[PDB]
This record gives structure tokens, sequence and C-alpha cells, in this order.
């Protein structure tokens, strides 16, 4: 929460702008300006409103200087009433501050470069990929230390620079391991997750384990964009796909937690909820012979995770087994595989990452798609999490545990990742 | 969930 009111005290890129208020204002939305030490930075622009038409301004900058009066550290009500009093047609002079971000997952392992450069990331790309032998430590120094959204604009100054996008030239320079980590790091996160999402379910055989971590560990929010992204790339619904490649019980449970429906958070605790959810899991499955299944299913997709949180330790006072040991004995298959996971996810989800990376590397050999999948995915949420986890159960750190079974150029790219030892 | 204003 880093924050000042004297501009020789911030220490990211200064961009000067004029824009002229429109009849819709200057087609901006500002955030932030709340807690005391608090920054204004921009939340979103118009695309037919003034200040995306001037290009200068970007989203996340903050607001340093507006008309020769400095605003750092007014609140969010004074500053907005400088921008109101302008009349239609009058013109605004803005300083502005970027290399800030908007917003940013305080858990997460790779952070955004501060001293942000698209076009020159994408020159030194291309030098380490045209260079004879290819300088691979150039691409995994780079890559791995900006944040997503600051890769999709080097592939987009890659592609302004060489009209060939950034994908297929990497793809053509890089192999094995490397290859899969770098080209996974280059989709957004709703891209990445549609794709593994898409390669789990190509031949008859699908990759269930794949397709349940995926499904179980996404918030709605990730969800939605995931369903949007899906069929923007792959031309399909991907609740459609998901009916053709499963089936039964498992596909009932896939298709609800993939329609990221799930109650948000609630306001106030249903403590009188929390113990009907328990005694109806109890109810359905361990307390009778047989398992009323689409009762499992309706409350651990319908209630917020804090609820059912609360839930499985209230169920522990119904039942003998806990919520885990009774998914093994009331169920089986990938039913059982996609329920375990799924508790997992709501019961403590970094550890659930954290168990994930561990069988990924404990026996012989490295199952890559897995430790690939959740470095990449995982890099800008709770990376710390896991490896606050991963060190408290295992002893030794994750980054131990990647040095240890990956080598080269590939192990170098995933300890950026992980983001130093513990 | 934070304050927003368009201008
Ligand atoms: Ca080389
Ligand atoms: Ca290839
Ligand atoms: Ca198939
Ligand atoms: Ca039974
Ligand atoms: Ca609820
Ligand atoms: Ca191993």
């Amino acid at each position: 929460p880093f924050f000042t009111r004297n501009p020789s005290e911030l220490k990211g890129k200064f961009i000067h702008t004029k824009l002229r208020k429109s009849s819709r204002g200057f087609g901006f939305t500002v955030v932030g300006g709340d807690e005391p030490d608090e920054f204004l930075q921009i939340k979103s622009l118009v695309l037919d409103g003034p200040a995306a038409l001037d290009g200068k301004m970007e989203t996340g900058d903050v607001i340093v200087s507006v008309n020769d009066t400095c605003v750092l550290g007014h609140t969010h009500a004074q500053v907005v009433k400088i921008f109101q009093s302008i009349p239609i047609g009058a013109s605004v002079d803005l300083e502005l501050c970027r290399g800030y971000p908007l917003g940013s997952s305080a858990y997460g392992s790779v952070k955004a470069y501060t001293n942000f450069d698209a076009e020159r990331d994408a020159l030194n790309i291309e030098t380490a990929i045209k260079t004879k032998g290819v300088d691979e430590v150039t691409i995994v120094n780079i890559l791995t230390n900006r944040s997503n959204e600051q890769r999709q604009d080097i592939a987009f100054a890659y592609q302004r620079r060489t009209k060939k996008e950034l994908a297929s030239a990497l793809k053509s320079a890089l192999s094995g391991h490397l290859e899969t980590v770098i080209l996974g790091l280059l989709k957004t996160p709703a891209q990445y997750d549609a794709s593994e999402l898409k390669a789990s379910m190509k031949g008859l055989g699908t990759d269930e384990d794949s397709l349940i971590e995926i499904i179980c560990s996404r918030t709605n929010q990730e969800l939605q964009e995931i369903n949007r992204v899906y069929k923007e790339m792959y031309k399909t619904d991907l609740e459609k796909d998901i009916i053709s490649d499963t089936s039964g019980d498992f596909r009932k449970l896939m298709v609800a937690l993939a329609k990221g429906r799930r109650a948000e958070d609630g306001s106030v605790i249903d403590y009188e909820l929390i113990d009907q959810d328990a005694r109806d899991l109890y109810d359905a499955g361990v307390k009778r012979k047989g398992t009323d299944v689409p009762k499992w299913i309706s409350i651990m997709t319908e209630r917020s995770v804090p609820h059912l949180q609360k839930v499985f330790d209230r169920y522990k006072s119904y039942s003998p087994y806990d919520m885990l040991e009774s998914i093994r004995k009331e169920v089986k298959g990938d039913l059982e595989n996609a329920f375990l996971n799924l508790v997992q996810c709501i019961q403590n989800k970094p550890l659930y990452f954290a168990d994930r990376l561990y069988d990924s590397m404990k026996g012989k050999g490295t199952r890559d798609k897995v430790l690939i999948r959740i470095m990449v995915s995982r890099s800008e949420v709770d990376m710390l999490k896991i490896r606050s986890e991963f060190k408290r159960k295992y002893g030794k750190s994750l980054y131990y545990y990647i040095q240890q079974d990956t080598k080269g150029d590939y192990q170098k790219a995933l300890l950026y990742l992980c983001g130093g030892d513990d | 969930t934070r304050r927003e204003t368009q201008l």
C-alpha cells in the first residue's frame, strides 16, 4: 500500500496529456482516494470518449496533478469536484504516473515491472530469438519478471515490429518444457485456462485430473471469463464440450461447477443454514446406506466458500468421518476424485496446490504438465500462500523441490515464477 | 469493491 504526497518520491513514468471535456465528460472512471493514504488511479476508460481517443492515458495510472494543482493525497470527492466543474468544451491538463498497478493480488509471486517498456522488451526478445543458438536466458529473464498484462502488451509490440505473432516466434525457437512454460505465460488467465481445458478433452479419453483441477479451483469471476473466452476461441460453449466428454453424476458436478454461479460470500453468517447443510450432507450420504448425490452437488456448488468451510466443521458434529473421509467411503471414480479436489479447494486452496505440486515431483520423474500449469496459473494469484503452506508441511521450500526435479533454463524459468527460496 | 465515479 505504498503512497506519497510528494511528486519527487514517485518512481514510475510521468505522462502529460491535455483533454477537452466532451458532452459526456472526459470519458474515464476514477477509483481510490478513500482511506487516508490512498492514491487515485484510472479504473476504466470510455472507448468512444476523449480520454481514450487521446491514447496517452492508460488504466492504473496515478493522477499526479490536475491543471497545475497537485492532487496527490486529495480525497476522492475533492478531485472529482475539479473535473465536474470544468465546462463543456474546456480543456484540462493531466500529469499521470504509471508503474503502480491498480489491481494486483497481494499474494502473487511475479509482480508488474515498474520501469515497464513494452517496445524495448519486444526488441530485446527478438534480439534473443535471432541470436545464433538462441538466447533462452534473456527470454526467460524478461517474461518471468513481467505481469500477464505487461506480456499482452509485449506481444502487441512484437507484432507491431515484426508482423509476426510472438507466440509463433517463440514456439519455433524454444523446445521441450521451456516452450510449454513460455507459451502458457503469454496467454491471459482465461486463455490459458480455456486452452488447457480443451487440451484435456482431445480424443475419446480425457485427462480427468487436469479437467478436475481447473474447474474445482477457479472462482465465479474467473469462470465467467473462461466460459466467454472458450466460445471465443473454440467456437463452442465450454458447457457443451463438458457434456460430451463427461458422463454420469461426474458430468453433473462438472457442469454445475463450471457454470460459475456460486453464491457470493454472504454478508451475514447463516449459522442456522450451516447446521442445516451439515445435517443434509450427513442425511444424504453416511447416515444411510446409499448416497443422495444431487444433494451433495447442490450444497457444495451453490453455497459460498466461507459458508461451506463452516459446514465441513459443523459436519464433524454429526458424522464420525470428516468431509474428506466421507467422500472416499460414499462414492468412487472420477466423482470421488472431483469431490476430493473440490473440498480441498474450499478448505485450503493454497494447500491444495501445494499438495498437487508435491505429488508432481515426489516420485521418479516429474509430472511436468501439472507442475507447469500450477506455476503459470497461480503465479499472480496465491503463489506466496502456496509456498507458505508448502514449507510448513514438507519442511523444505517449493524452490528446493523445483531445483532438484527440474534442470536447465526450464528450471530457472520455474524458479522465477516461484519467486525465491523459503 | 471500491467506489468509482465516471468523469
Ligand atoms: Ca541456447
Ligand atoms: Ca514446437
Ligand atoms: Ca474427446
Ligand atoms: Ca453407503
Ligand atoms: Ca450462502
Ligand atoms: Ca521426481
